[PDB]
């Protein structure tokens, strides 16, 4: 199981 | 040895010509960097592209052409401490001229809003053709890779790292070939730097480790893509990002039983927890790349040259054509009467 859709960017932790 | 005499020569000459090559692009680069417009009104907004800022296909007035306009909400970008990205972001695209780097037009400013204005690249997102088809085929995942490998290869001589790889952030063109977006975490890094920031299933032990890093951390988002692309789904897979984390902190690394094995060697060099042997991060540089077997049938200059016949290419129903991209939920481009930040933008 995992993230099949658009996946953000993070910008901390 | 494994070429003979001819092949070991051509290779040779062929890599000091490369050197000649990003000699000559670091002076062109440098110089834009030294001695570096548009307005709202100009454009006819359209279609929403993305979201994240947003992106909208807009057509200008005069022209009639259609460019791809990021808009970014200066206060939001102040509140989440990405001023210094944002300002590296526009100077970035601004200098750099590669055939895989998408082109900024124009850029310029109002009261609430930053605008980045980029050709359009109506193809869709590499990710949406994916997500499609399932999985691509070695030889269709080697096509793309290598022009990620080009691409790199000129980011890292200009002491750039590009820090946001993923399929979500190419661009199929009308050729078939790609178009790398998304510079907000590209930045000048002569050696280490220590920001947290990227995509989970992408980011390199060493970042999730609040390690200072260095630009070896594409190469091994290099090895997550093409993972992803030949299986259809990337190696460090999870719901949640802390769960994301401790796998590729792990490291230990499965791969489809269809992988040819030539593949899996490549993966796990690149996917390699040890900055002493990751390959991109070593004595030979990107040439442990460009000659592993993998790559042994990929014709670099013609890559360069996109004289490749590409493996698929984009049904283009005339320009203005949004038919490859997903739909997104339209917002009005409000823009205040007081000025917004201003100090904080000044030199962008
Ligand atoms: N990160 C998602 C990339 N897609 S996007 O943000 O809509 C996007 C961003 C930058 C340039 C583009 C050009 N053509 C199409 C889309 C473009």
């Amino acid at each position: 199981a995992g993230r099949t859709g658009r996946r953000q960017a993070i910008h901390d932790i | 040895g494994h070429m003979g005499n001819a092949a070991a020569a051509k290779k040779g000459s062929e890599q000091e010509s490369v050197k000649e090559f990003l000699a000559k692009a670091k002076e062109e680069f440098l110089k834009k960097w030294e001695s570096p417009t548009a307005q709202l009104d100009h454009f006819d907004r359209i279609k929403t592209l993305g979201t994240g800022g947003r992106v909208m296909l807009v057509k200008h007035k005069e022209t009639g052409n259609h460019y791809a306009m990021k808009i970014l909400d200066k206060q939001k970008v102040v509140k989440l401490k990405q001023i210094e990205h944002t300002l590296n972001e526009k100077r970035i695209l601004q200098a750099v001229n590669f055939p895989f780097l998408v082109k900024l037009e124009f850029s310029f400013k109002d009261n609430s809003n930053l605008y980045m204005v980029m050709e359009y690249v109506p193809g869709g997102e590499m990710f949406s053709h994916l997500r499609r088809i399932g999985r691509f085929s070695e030889p269709h995942a080697r096509f793309y890779a290598a022009q990620i490998v080009l691409t790199f290869e000129y980011l890292h001589s200009l002491d750039l790292i590009y820090r946001d790889l993923k399929p979500e952030n190419l661009l199929i063109d009308q050729q078939g070939y790609i178009q790398v977006t998304d510079f907000g975490f590209a930045k000048r890094v002569k050696g280490r730097t220590w920001t947290l920031c990227g995509t989970p299933e992408y980011l390199a032990p060493e970042i999730i480790l609040s390690k200072g890093y260095n630009k070896a951390v594409d190469w091994w988002a290099l090895g997550v893509l093409i993972y992803e692309m030949a299986a259809g789904y990337p190696p460090f897979f999870a719901d949640q990002p802390i769960q994301i984390y401790e796998k590729i902190v792990s490291g230990k690394v499965r791969f489809p039983s269809h992988f040819s094995s030539d593949l899996k060697d490549l993966l796990r060099n690149l996917l390699q927890v040890d900055l002493t042997k990751r390959f991109g991060n070593l004595k030979n540089g990107v040439n442990d790349i460009k000659n592993h077997k993998w790559f042994a049938t990929t014709d670099w200059i013609a890559i360069y040259q996109r004289k490749v016949e590409a493996p698929f290419i984009p049904k283009f129903k005339g320009p203005g054509d949004t038919s490859n991209f997903d739909d997104y939920e339209e917002e009005e481009i409000r823009v205040s009467i007081n000025e917004k930040c201003g100090k904080e933008f000044t030199e962008f």
